[PDB]
């Protein structure tokens, strides 16, 4: 009875293991199915809906269909994922977590950090008894007994590593042998460790792979309510293809060197507008109209964020958008200020930008 | 031209050892004989340490190694450092 | 078959003319420069595309009434009130122009939603214009040096070392001019054809 | 020193060893203080010489910005740097170290809440789905299912992740209330 | 191509002498021999 159930249920991982990629390509096609049908979708005329109109008809029935076949199968891919990749990041952790117990001596010698998340969660894992479960050397216990028993004090060391002496001779003596049948429930809800499984979710909720399967579930499951959600799954392709990871991995490469660089402009731009607000004022009305008096650097707030719009956008700069200097008294400061506008914001640190990308690529 | 000369000077440091200027691939026929001797027989931190003791101690305390090396750097003659060779490369016969 | 049918239409001979690429291989250098990475920039174009339709769908969801292209106020012209035609409203003039969307639609002066269309705006110049077509334009440069570079290493090899028995140039150059000697004499690769 | 300058120039010698072995704690003891270099000898063969080191020069020369002058000084000397020259500008940057080494040594003489939060929120957003194996309501799911059925014991399956999603999106949440809290 | 020939330009004279064309380890084997040979062994002024 339980065998077969225990050996349906592995049969079942065990098809969601192997099939786990192959979904991973259909909900990337399901996606682009839903998003070609809502492609097609147009408003009608307080309250505002918008309707599918279409030749054929039936793709509204098909794009219901759609949805819920999406989100069976992203579910199947978390499925698929947690029957794959967790045992690997689970061995990874616990071989990292063995050996710096063993020769750093991360808890005993030495103390974490107290910012190193993963080493405050992984305090418990060492109480935990079925220490590393996945990594095979079940033997770093006992090592690390020998190597620090000496000083730190035997008992202490025992009781920090979760062993027992007393209960280790009384074993290697005679002791109480008794199996249990494995059709009784009380033997699996015993045998069920919840120190284990409870640092073992708290791994897998840390693991990004897994939260970015969850993130994607939710942005399913909120297209189910409304349909526009499933247009986010478009950003999959990145990963679906390696090629697109190079192509984005050219521009992500000097993500830090490119926020900076948009920050110096801000800056630049921010020093400009303080030029401007103390003396060129008159020139930033942008009413078409004579008589309406709409100026847009009154407000330094105003100033600088029309500086941060118009004048970043437009090619020639905040000249083509500000009155011109003709016979002014400031015309020559006007026209140096212009040009320098436009020599340093559009064509340095555009050009800053884009050779960043370049090489980045080289 | 600046990514280029952090690569260049990334390349040269790794391939040739900064005092003597022998290539790495002569100290590494020994296993890990490049940094073994790039961290203690000619260390760059090591130099400049003697450096300091050299001028912190008093002169008749000196020893003949350290007097005639206060007198080459008094002189600013450069000629004790080493150039071409090194202990290992002195001593090939009798340390292997 | 162009030939032919510019008998009947003059105009097919226009056609022919896409044959001085071949004609000339200076030219085809200059094709293969763009050509060298073809997948890459098809692909380029493909998250082009797709970030594009992202930014439509936000308009279509929040920043409608901004999309109105009416130069007369009493025609109620609509760019994005369909999908279909907002989406590819973005890919051709947000697309073209140099500042971006913002340019084209309604400026958000006066509205609850300023500050967020603002960033749209901003983020739309951000990435479609500044960042996407600066990566076309490195695609092409540094395929270009990677062009020139693949020059330089042939040449440096057939220099360095003989393309038959693979020895050093330095061993043969021991003998005065040895080296030519031995690839010109000894090694010659139309001596062995 | 001794015993080290033997056992640099007696590589071979078991019974030099040995007394190595029996005297590793001073060894290591003086292992930061002993500093050894190689010079061109009077005797036209290369030196080894061993002399003290000062702690306090190991630290001041281990402050992180006498690392960037140390690579700076290093990446102009391989860009701009002459081969006769290379030794004098090290000398050089040597005597201004130095310097800027005692006066410093003279001037010098006589996020947690977020990291507990979101741990916190581990904790009790872990406990809530171990509530259900704690209040061991799957035993009268037991009783009342007792006649075995895939479709049952699929949806079951099935309805394990789903608590385990549902358990990451209250954490999700416990973390972000518990950051904008912090914040404000 | 201008830039990487300056470079080529600088990486040939500081490795190999101009008119014999051995390698600069060699000479420098012996201390400073490499710009002692191109300075008064091998020195392109001297031989005009
Ligand atoms: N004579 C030398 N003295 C010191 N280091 C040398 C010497 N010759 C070559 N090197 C090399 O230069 C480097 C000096 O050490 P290194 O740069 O790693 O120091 P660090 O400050 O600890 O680290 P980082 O690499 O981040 O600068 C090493 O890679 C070393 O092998
Ligand atoms: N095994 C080899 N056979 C022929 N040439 C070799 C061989 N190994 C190296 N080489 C080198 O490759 C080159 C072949 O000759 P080269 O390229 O000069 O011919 P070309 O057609 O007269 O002129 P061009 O240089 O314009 O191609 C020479 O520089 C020669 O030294
Ligand atoms: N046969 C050679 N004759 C002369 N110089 C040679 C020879 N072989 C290699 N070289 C190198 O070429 C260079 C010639 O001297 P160098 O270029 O320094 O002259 P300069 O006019 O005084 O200065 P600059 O470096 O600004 O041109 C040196 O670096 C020298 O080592
Ligand atoms: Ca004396
Ligand atoms: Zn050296
Ligand atoms: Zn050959
Ligand atoms: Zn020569």
């Amino acid at each position: 009875f339980w065998k077969k159930i225990i050996a349906y249920q592995q049969k079942l991982l065990n098809y969601f293991a192997r099939n786990f990629y192959n979904m991973r390509m259909l909900a990337l096609f399901v996606a682009f199915a839903i998003n070609f049908i809502l492609l097609f979708y147009k408003v009608s005329t307080i309250a505002v809906h918008y309707v599918l109109e279409e030749s054929s008809g039936y793709m509204e029935p098909t794009l219901r269909i759609l949805a819920i076949l999406h989100t069976v199968i992203s579910f199947f891919c978390i499925i698929g994922y947690y029957c794959l990749k967790v045992p690997l990041v689970i061995f990874k952790r616990e071989k990292e977590v063995a050996r710096k117990l063993e020769f750093d001596g991360l808890y005993i010698t030495e103390q974490p950090s107290e910012d190193d998340i993963k080493g405050q969660w992984d305090r418990l894992v060492i109480n935990t008894q079925s220490f590393p479960n996945n990594y095979w050397d079940k033997f770093v216990k006992r090592k690390v007994m020998d190597k620090y028993g000496e000083f730190y004090g035997r008992d202490r060391i025992s009781e920090l590593l979760g062993m027992d002496k007393a209960a280790l001779d009384f074993s290697d003596a005679r002791e109480k042998k008794k199996p249990k049948k494995d059709s009784s429930l009380s033997a699996v809800l015993n045998s069920i460790d919840v120190k284990y499984q409870m640092w073992k979710l708290g791994v897998v909720f840390t693991d990004n792979s897994f939260l970015y399967l969850a993130w994607y579930m939710t942005m399913s499951v909120l297209g189910h309510y409304n349909n526009f959600f499933f247009a986010a799954h478009l950003l999959d392709i990145a990963m679906g293809f390696k090629t697109l990871r190079t192509i984005l991995s050219s521009v992500t490469h000097n993500g830090k060197q490119l926020v900076l660089t948009v920050g110096l402009l801000a800056v630049v731009v921010y020093l400009y507008t303080v030029v401007a607000f103390n003396f060129f004022r008159k020139f930033y009305n942008k009413s078409e109209d004579g008589d309406t008096p709409d100026m847009k650097c009154d407000d330094m707030l105003t100033c600088y964020m029309f500086h941060m719009y118009v004048g970043v956008r437009a090619g020639g700069g905040i000249g083509d958008e500000i009155e011109d200097p003709a016979g002014d008294e400031y015309e020559i400061y006007r026209i140096i200020f212009d040009i320098t506008f436009f020599f340093f914001v559009i064509v340095i640190l555009l050009a800053i930008i884009q050779g960043l990308i370049i090489d980045a690529f080289g | 031209e600046l990514r280029d000369q952090q690569e260049q000077v990334k390349e040269d440091m790794e391939t040739k050892c900064f005092i003597c200027g022998i290539g790495n691939d002569y100290f590494d026929t020994v296993p890990h004989g490049f940094e073994t001797h790039t961290l203690q027989e000619h260390n760059l931190a090591n130099y400049l340490f003697f450096l300091m003791y050299l001028i912190n101690k008093d002169e008749t305390e000196h020893t003949g190694q350290e007097s005639y090396v206060w007198k080459m750097y008094q002189e600013r003659c450069w000629e004790f450092f080493p150039a071409g060779d090194c202990f290992r490369k002195q001593y090939e016969d009798q340390l292997n | 078959t162009m030939s032919v049918l510019g008998h009947y239409n003059n105009f097919f001979f226009a056609a022919h003319l896409l044959d001085i690429a071949m004609g000339f291989k200076t030219l085809r250098t200059i094709l293969s420069s763009v050509t060298h990475n073809g997948k890459q920039l098809v692909l380029t174009v493909g998250l082009l595309a797709v970030v594009v339709y992202l930014y439509t769908v936000v308009a279509f969801n929040f920043f409608r009434k901004f999309y109105n292209k009416s130069e007369d106020g009493d025609t109620p012209d609509m760019k994005c009130d369909d999908m279909l035609t907002c989406y590819m409203f973005h890919m051709y003039v947000g697309v073209r122009a140099g500042g971006g969307i913002g340019d084209e639609i309604e400026d958000p002066a006066g509205d609850e939603y300023e500050i967020y269309r603002i960033i749209f705006d901003i983020t739309f110049f951000f990435f479609v214009i500044v960042i996407l077509l600066a990566i076309i334009q490195g695609l092409i440069i540094d395929a270009f040096g990677e062009l020139r570079d693949q020059q330089e290493q042939v040449k440096e090899d057939m220099e360095t070392k003989c393309f038959i028995c693979g020895i050093g140039n330095d061993y043969f150059d021991t003998v005065p001019h040895g080296f030519e000697t031995h690839t010109l004499q000894e090694h010659n690769l139309a001596n062995y054809l | 020193v001794l015993l080290t300058n033997l056992s640099e120039h007696m590589p071979n010698d078991t019974r030099l060893q040995t007394f190595l072995e029996l005297a590793e704690s001073v060894l290591n003891y003086f292992q930061p203080f002993l500093g050894r270099i190689e010079i061109m000898g009077s005797a036209k063969r290369i030196e080894r010489v061993y002399f003290e080191i000062s702690e306090s020069s190991r630290t001041q020369w281990e402050k992180p910005q006498v690392k960037e002058s140390k690579r700076q000084f290093i990446f102009d000397v391989v860009n701009e740097g002459g081969e006769k020259e290379k030794m004098e500008l090290f000398v050089n940057f040597c005597e201004d170290t130095i310097f800027e080494m005692q006066l410093a040594a003279q001037i010098s003489e006589s996020s947690i809440l977020t990291v507990r939060s979101a741990l916190f929120a581990l904790r009790y957003n872990i406990l809530t789905l171990m509530r259900m194996l704690s209040l061991k309501s799957l035993k009268k799911q037991m009783k009342k299912v007792k006649k075995m059925t895939v479709k049952d014991m699929v949806t079951a399956f099935f309805s394990s992740y789903w608590s385990i999603f549902m358990t990451l999106l209250h954490f999700v949440a416990s973390v972000f209330r518990g950051f904008f809290r912090i914040i404000c």
